[PDB]
């Protein structure tokens, strides 16, 4: 590769691990088993209040 | 080499006045380091400084363009720039961010609600940010929401920022033609420049010549506001794109802006927050208590005279001119929509600035539904 | 380390946060590196 086209595929790269990490962290968190875990939490902090 | 040859810049060319200083010059520039045109003697020449900035540290890595311009330059040439080498399509919104320029700290809840609002009113409408550029204060705050706003999902918010060129650390970092330069995010305690923010996407660098000073950017950045405004948007239904002039803490410079915001041709709506401090508190204060608009009784006019007296440290007559400043904004209270943290103050930012904006414009129904349909806003 | 030492307005010594990062990569601390790196430390300055 020239050294032009070498930087737009380096930027590629980059919009694909930052999207990668991204979609991990929302399938995590549209996660049921996260959807219960983090209102478990939640709960016990409004029942003492 | 379009940019070399199409935007000048100015550099400091003086007899070396002292004043205080022997060293510092007018430009208040090291003695020996040297190398308008009253008491500076600036030259004209073309421009050594930009292309692309690759922001090193700071969590997130994020290029941000920039160009060093002369101060008095024509908003058409900047705006073809924008357009045509920075490939940045027309926004449908412009949002015109101003503030404190000293560093302040608010309510973690009202820091996060207008976070969330700058965010999600960049992203829907697809609007332009207009910041000072520097990291400082609220532009520091509008640099934490960007962070956010990636860090919670993708999206390319526009967020130029216009800083003046001398006040930037490192000015010899960012010298270049065209070719990506490496910048720090550390900014030195003991010195008095500040660093550019780092989550930005555009810097429109002003230089007037002098280093170390504010002042070099303000008429630049309304008279780009100004000619952005008179550019028609793609409804061609007969309006320029819509203005809006968000408001957090700031100073008494503040006062002034909102004035020329408000005594101009077409009006630009106003929103404030609450709880930041300063001038948007007494703006808050003047607003709640206001009556039918001008009309201001004794009682909470002394009370205004000494909260600006109080929180802005000033003589009686400088807070008598500030009150009599915020009686002639007071006068367009129509504009001015003030965001309030709790009650019933919409609950959010953004329903505040775009109800602001489609009563600012106060134009017919068919213009305000061409205006939703291009921010893409149907529960607007 | 993230409320308190890295909290608005604390100053820094020079090169104190590159002998900072040395301490946190012998020591197994990648959230130490993570918070330095977030507050400025640069790689491409520090790794000789």
């Amino acid at each position: 590769i020239t050294d032009d086209e070498l930087k737009k595929v380096h930027d590629f790269e980059e919009q694909c691990i930052e999207e990668y990490f991204r979609e991990k962290d929302d399938r995590f968190n549209s996660s049921n088993d996260e959807r219960i875990r983090v209102t478990s939490e939640r709960v016990e902090n409004m029942s003492m209040r | 080499s379009w940019i070399e040859r199409a935007f000048y810049k100015r550099e400091c060319v003086h007899i070396i006045p002292s004043t205080k200083d022997p060293h510092r010059c007018c430009c208040g520039r090291l003695i020996g380091q040297h190398v308008w045109s009253i008491s500076k003697h600036t030259q004209l020449s073309p421009t050594d400084a930009f292309g692309t900035i690759e922001f090193q540290g700071g969590g997130h890595s994020n290029k941000a363009m920039y160009v060093r311009v002369s101060f008095d330059t024509k908003p058409d040439l900047l705006l073809h720039l924008m357009t045509k080498e920075w490939q940045l399509e027309l926004p449908k919104l412009l949002i015109s961010v101003h503030g404190g320029l000293q560093n302040f700290e608010l309510q973690p809840k009202l820091k996060q609600v207008f976070g969330k609002g700058l965010i999600k009113a960049a992203m829907t409408t697809g609007a332009w940010i207009f910041t000072g550029g520097v990291n400082t204060g609220v532009i520091r705050h509008v640099g934490d929401a960007l962070k956010d706003h990636a860090s919670k999902s993708r999206g390319k918010i526009c967020t130029i920022g216009i800083a003046p060129w001398g006040i930037v650390e490192n000015q010899e970092d960012l010298i270049g033609r065209d070719v990506v330069r490496p910048y720090q995010t550390m900014s030195n305690p003991m010195s008095k420049l500040t660093v550019l923010n780092s989550m930005h996407s555009h810097f429109i660098l002003a230089d007037n010549g002098t280093t170390g000073k504010y002042g070099a950017e303000v008429k630049l950045r309304r008279q780009l506001e100004k000619h952005i405004s008179l550019q028609k948007i793609n409804t061609r239904i007969g309006q320029g794109v819509p203005v809006v002039a968000l408001i957090v803490e700031g100073g008494p410079n503040v006062i002034s802006i909102v004035l020329e915001y408000l005594r101009d041709t077409p009006p630009v709506p106003v929103v404030v927050c609450d709880g930041s401090g300063r001038a948007s508190d007494i703006l808050a204060f003047g607003h709640k208590y206001s009556e039918e608009g001008g009309l201001i009784n004794e009682s909470l006019r002394d009370q205004l005279l000494v909260t600006i007296q109080k929180t802005f440290t000033y003589t009686r007559t400088q807070a008598q001119h500030l009150f009599i400043i915020l009686m002639e904004c007071m006068k367009k209270k129509e504009l001015i929509t003030v965001f309030r943290m709790g009650s019933e103050g919409h609950q959010d930012i953004d329903l505040a600035i775009l109800t602001a904006l489609l009563k600012g414009a106060n134009a017919s129904a068919p213009d305000q539904l061409s205006l939703a349909l291009a921010w893409n806003r149907v529960d607007i | 380390a993230r409320s308190q030492i890295f909290i608005y307005g604390q100053q820094w010594p020079v090169g104190s946060l590159e002998q900072a990062m040395l301490d946190a990569l012998v020591l197994d601390r990648v959230d130490f590196v993570k918070l330095l790196i977030e507050n400025g430390v640069s790689m491409h300055r520090f790794l000789t």
